[PDB]
């Protein structure tokens, strides 16, 4: 029931093994990628497959912090109602590194 | 940089822990009878408690079933698959309704430089002798320096 | 080992 | 007196029915090179005389080993044949080695001086190089290690093939 | 001190490792263990009705059968499946005597056409393997031009202010005259011998027009792959489509995978009127319905029995015509996606029946440019437009029972089983390679949606539990066996 | 004519003892054949046409007809989706998922969907099947079940035993002699695929029949001619149609 973003959380970085600790322990978490391919897309997906723990979910999101017209869109994702497009989320945590 | 990337149609969105609780099961159920997991390895012990955060009442159907039938006369991997999944199945039963937990129990290692005789450094993260678990690692954290 | 709630007395 | 009747009815034909005047008279001419000519047919396996491809690595390198090797004299007919069977037992280890950079067992062509122990260690590594047949890509880099230039032409005759009077005669 | 020359002997030569590409039929355990496997089944199915998989063989996206499970299993191509996508793609060829005055016998590039190692097979390939093999995007130079981006359509338009005239032959101006009417004319240059028509005011024509279709990413077959390689004459090339030539390669390399080198083996041991053919395809000689439909109309130069390679049962004809050469039962299922299975069906049947004793069952389809585009009208395909918005690249929007999935991609190629009786298979000495058991065929019930899938295979566990107080014997495995 | 009742008499109580019983599935009576169970499908290559339609469909068909053969609860069918590696050959299709379900076999390995970036929220309710996204290497695999839906109505499942259980039934003479075949047999296929990808004839084309023009008809109508060799060609003769030592 804890509801978390995570931004700069790239392979190899702590943003991302506090991801795996984040969804060992069921949080749903949205995280932040600025290079969005299929090997990042893939790492998450295996990440989720390993450390999943029941009801955790996992958002994998291209954002970029360096525009403000993806900040702002990014929150609208999160917080706007499935009917909108968006998650209708409710963040419990916020993790920008 | 400023260029906005964002799109609400590229997030990947994973929820099917109770698919890949099952995968990985059955993954490390045959690991064990080809000799590739041992019960005393520490790798072990972090993919069962992630098997036993993803525990869901069908997923002790699906473990007892391949312990039950697991055939002990085709060797003595067989026989610790037995042990080790009835073992887990027992966790999973008492784990089950209750909350998926994050407990790392990654074995503690620190930094070592070693400037070898050809004259090549190497730094290797190596496994602490004083420090193996978290409950040390807090212990000593608390201790300072 | 495998064998979940533990007690603490000294913390 | 084989090679008067071999170059009376085959050699002297044009080069368009020469492969198949071979072919009819394949039988006669193997069994005539076994028993009667210097070069013996190269192909032998295991109950009968038979082709070069029907041959297992195994007894391909034992045939090579018993028609070049000589076991009275303890040594090789000419050092160029050892090399050629060193060439060829590297082709062999070359194809039982799934890419592990591993060590080759034959590291100087002059641990083959005394062949037959290390053909019996080099294909007890290899327990199934006894068993498969020589592949066509080693089989015919077998016939360019038997016609290399600047070595001494193999005493067999390995193919019946075109160049079967540069392998007979030679 | 010590030299150059002592030193170097320090170092050891490794060996340089190649592939040992093997046949490898099924391995047989021994009776002993085999006897363990199964408990006392002994002499208790007839022989002559067990039907067993001898051979099997694909042309597909990832190549043959050997090299499709090495990326299914795997994901990566071992040393001697990588030669074998380098053989099939034409990176490779098999050069024998002199190369550049050298004497040479080993792979050659075929770009450049210099000896690669065999590791450096896998080293210098594995990204043009990969790039052009599989899920990727359409290839026009494997579809005849076809660019999906430019996919071209014709536009009737009436002409408003009549055309100058040009200039052509006899019966090509008399044909206009004969379409056209009054709106076109036609006048014979007494100087040549040969007309001008003239289009006039009202005459429609047809102007060519693009448009960017939205299904770029299909299954081809490896780019490179062709049938020269495989031994197919060009007079085969040539006259048949290449369905059938897919359909070729992958029967004689089933053959093959049943160890059979010559197929007029199979009349030692059967007769020539019990070897069929009960393969097909659900739309097969899509290239020449393309020829006689749209080729035509175009008069556009095309073939004259076009007509008999677009049937669907022409291409089992192809295989009996060049490799068997048999008299046994010739069956085609059209069965659309099931087809293959209900090949596999028929061959059964027609094997327990007694028609036959070999029979090839398989499937067999080609991707081409109208099938692609009438199965995106019927939102049968994914989007290859929307799967790149979402991010997904061609290798990841083909998704089974994802969450995501927004429909199938379309692939081409062919596979063939040789499939046989059980007691033939063990006289024959070939490999079984699997038992087939089981296979039904169902249609699912009233509807008014032709694609839309349906439970009527649920039949084939259909069973009845009202009255369980006395247990069936006939399941009991020992109370048939003494019956 | 006790030969065809011998093989009347096994076909009636070992290959198709449940033809006539209604208490019996075609699909437990199948495995039931070589004393499996359905406990013994251990893969289902599913269609898996990346369709919301159809894997939804196939997943509860199958399900469905596990549920009703009293598959043991906890014992899933390994699911495979082959069409996301090679794509969906419409008439090829159920070719290419038998021929992987047969190497399946062999093998004993099972592929994993690789593109199952995520599994429907709605395929949890099927637990008796499994959706793996990674190959596993199993100890063994008993049979695999092939389904594939076309359209206008055409569901089909062909259902694939490994060959050991064909082995058997059947004594140890005719086994090690069947041996032998085979081994001889690998190495002539050995020898030609060998020749064949390197000089580029692995299709021979035929330009001859067995038969003669003047004995095609009289080998049509003898079910008992068969061919002999001679100049390295398989052909037929004369001598061997109509024969009197054929029939002995």
């Amino acid at each position: 029931d804890k509801y978390v973003l995570v931004t700069g959380a790239g392979a190899g970085s702590i943003g991302a093994e506090i991801l795996q600790g984040l969804i060992s322990g069921g949080a749903k978490v949205i995280v932040t990628t600025s290079r969005f391919s299929k090997k990042v897309t893939e790492y998450y997906q295996n990440m989720y497959a390993r450390y999943g723990a029941a009801g955790s979910t996992l958002i994998v999101v291209p954002f970029n912090q360096g525009s403000k017209q993806d900040v702002d869109a990014l929150v609208q994702y999160i917080y706007d109602e499935p009917k909108k497009g968006g998650l209708g989320w409710d963040l419990d945590a916020i993790i920008p590194f | 940089g400023i260029q906005p990337t964002f799109s609400a149609l590229k997030s990947r969105t994973y929820d099917s822990y109770w698919n890949w609780a099952r995968q990985d099961v059955l993954s490390m159920y045959f690991d064990i009878i080809f000799g590739k997991l041992t019960s005393v390895d520490r790798e072990t012990i972090n993919q069962c408690i992630q098997i036993m955060n993803r525990a869901n009442p069908t997923l002790i159907k699906f473990m007892q079933y391949h312990i039950d039938h697991c055939p002990e006369y085709k060797g003595e991997t067989y026989k610790l698959a037995k042990r080790l999944g009835q073992q887990l199945i027992d966790n999973c039963k008492q784990v089950l309704t209750e909350d998926p937990v994050y407990k790392d129990v990654s074995r503690i290692t620190g930094p070592k430089t070693k400037v070898s005789a050809k004259g090549n450094i190497e730094y290797e993260e190596t496994q602490k002798d004083s420090v193996r678990k978290f409950e040390q690692y807090v212990y000593e954290m608390a201790q300072g320096g | 080992e495998i064998e979940d709630k533990t007690s603490i007395i000294q913390p | 007196m084989f090679w008067k009747e071999l170059d009376d009815t085959i050699f002297n034909l044009p080069k368009n029915k020469l492969l198949d005047a071979l072919n009819k008279k394949r039988d006669h001419i193997i069994k005539k090179l076994n028993n009667d000519f210097q070069k013996p047919w190269f192909g032998k396996n295991a109950n009968g005389v038979c082709d070069l491809q029907e041959m297992t690595y195994k007894e391909v390198a034992n045939r090579l080993v018993e028609l070049m090797y000589v076991k009275k004299s303890h040594r090789w007919i000419d050092v160029s044949l050892r090399n050629m069977y060193g060439d060829f037992l590297r082709r062999v280890e070359e194809r039982f080695t799934s890419s592990a950079g591993t060590v080759s067992l034959l590291q100087n062509f002059n641990q083959l001086n005394e062949p037959e122990q290390f053909t019996a260690d080099f294909f007890e590594k290899f327990p199934q190089a006894g068993k498969q047949l020589i592949s066509e890509e080693d089989c015919d880099y077998f016939l360019m290690l038997a016609a290399r230039p600047g070595q001494k032409p193999v005493p067999f005759v390995p193919v019946l093939d075109e160049r079967f009077e540069f392998f007979f005669k030679k | 001190v010590n030299g150059d020359n002592v030193d170097a002997n320090y170092s050891k030569v490794m060996v340089e490792p190649r592939a040992n590409m093997k046949f490898d039929f099924p391995t047989l355990k021994s009776y002993d263990e085999i006897k363990q496997i199964a408990p006392e089944l002994e002499g208790m199915l007839d022989l002559e009705n067990v039907v067993v998989v001898t051979g099997f063989a694909e042309v597909g996206p990832w190549g043959n059968s050997r090299t499709r499970w090495e990326m299914e299993a795997y994901g990566e191509f071992s040393l001697e499946g990588a030669i074998e996508m380098a053989w099939i793609m034409g990176f490779i060829k098999y050069h024998n005597g002199n190369l550049k005055g050298k004497p040479y016998s080993g792979w050659v590039d075929a770009k450049t056409q210099t000896p690669i190692d065999e590791k450096d097979i896998k080293s210098k390939y594995e990204e043009e393997i990969l790039e052009h093999s599989g899920i990727r995007l359409i290839e026009p130079e494997l579809f005849n031009g076809y660019d999906p981006k430019k996919k071209q359509m014709i536009q009737e338009v009436v002409v408003q202010h009549d055309l100058e005239p040009f200039e052509c032959s006899k019966e090509t101006a008399e044909q206009y005259k004969h379409e056209h009417g009054e709106k076109c004319e036609i006048f014979e240059i007494e100087e040549s011998g040969e007309y001008t028509v003239r289009i006039l005011k009202g005459a429609t024509l047809y102007v060519p027009k693009a448009l960017r279709f939205d299904r770029l990413v299909a299954g081809q077959i490896p780019t490179g792959w062709d049938a020269r390689t495989y031994g197919i004459p060009e007079d085969t090339i040539s006259q048949v489509d290449p369905i059938t030539l897919y359909v070729l390669v992958a029967t004689v390399e089933a053959l093959l995978s049943a160890g059979i080198t010559d197929p007029y083996e199979f009349y030692k041991y059967v007769h020539v009127s019990e070897v069929g053919n009960c393969s097909g395809s659900g739309m097969g000689g899509v290239s020449a319905l393309r020829g006689m439909f749209k080729d035509r109309y175009a008069d556009k130069p095309v073939q004259n029995d076009i007509l008999q390679e677009s049937f669907i049962n022409t291409m089992s004809a192809w295989v009996n015509m060049l490799l068997l050469s048999s008299s046994g039962p010739i069956k085609t299922p059209v069965g659309a996606c099931a087809t293959a299975v209900e090949s596999v069906d028929i061959g059964i049947e027609t094997i327990l029946s007694g028609k036959a004793k070999v029979v090839l069952v398989g499937g067999y389809d080609d991707f081409q440019e109208e099938g692609s585009y009438e199965f995106a009208n019927m939102n049968a395909t994914s989007n290859s437009i929307e799967e790149f918005k979402h991010g997904r690249t061609p290798k990841e929007m083909s998704r089974p029972t994802t969450t995501t999935r927004n429909g199938f991609m379309e692939a081409q190629g062919s596979g063939i089983q040789v499939i046989m009786t059980a007691d033939l298979a063990l006289k024959m000495g070939v490999p079984i390679h699997a038992v087939l058991a089981m296979t039904a065929t169902a249609t699912d019930k009233i509807g008014r949606s032709v694609p839309a899938p349906g439970k009527g295979i649920l039949t084939t566990a259909r069973e009845h539990h009202g009255n369980l107080k006395y247990p069936s014997p006939l399941l009991n495995i020992e109370y048939r066996k003494r019956q | 004519e006790s030969k065809r009742q011998v093989s009347d008499a096994k076909k009636q109580w070992g290959n198709s003892f449940y033809k006539s019983d209604p208490r019996i599935a075609p699909l437990r009576g199948a495995l039931a054949a070589f004393n499996l169970t359905i406990d013994d499908i251990g893969v289902a290559s599913f269609h898996g046409t990346s369709t919301v339609a159809n894997d939804k469909n196939e997943s509860a068909t199958i399900n469905n007809m596990m549920k009703h053969l009293g598959r043991s609860e906890g014992n899933p069918v390994f699911g495979v989706f082959q069409k996301y590696l090679t794509g969906h050959p419409k008439g090829a299709a159920g070719a290419w998922m038998l021929n992987g379900a047969i190497q399946i076999l062999e093998s004993g390995l099972v592929p994993g969907n690789r593109n199952a970036d995520n599994v429907d929220k709605l395929l949890e309710q099927y637990e008796y099947v499994l959706y793996p996204s990674r190959s596993i290497q199993t100890d063994g695999i008993k049979a695999v079940s092939v389904t594939s839906f076309g359209f206008g109505q055409k569901g089909a499942q062909a259902v694939v035993v490994h060959p050991d259980y064909l082995f058997a039934v059947l004594d140890r003479s005719t086994y090690e002699e069947y041996a032998t075949k085979v081994s001889a047999r690998n190495k002539k296929t050995y020898r030609y695929m060998h020749n064949a990808i390197t000089r580029n004839t692995m299709f021979v084309a035929k330009d001859k029949a067995p038969y003669s023009d003047e004995l095609e008809q009289p080998v049509y109508l003898d079910p008992l001619a068969r061919v002999e060799e001679n100049k390295k060609k398989l052909v037929f003769s004369d001598k061997t149609i109509q024969s009197s030592q054929s029939y002995v």
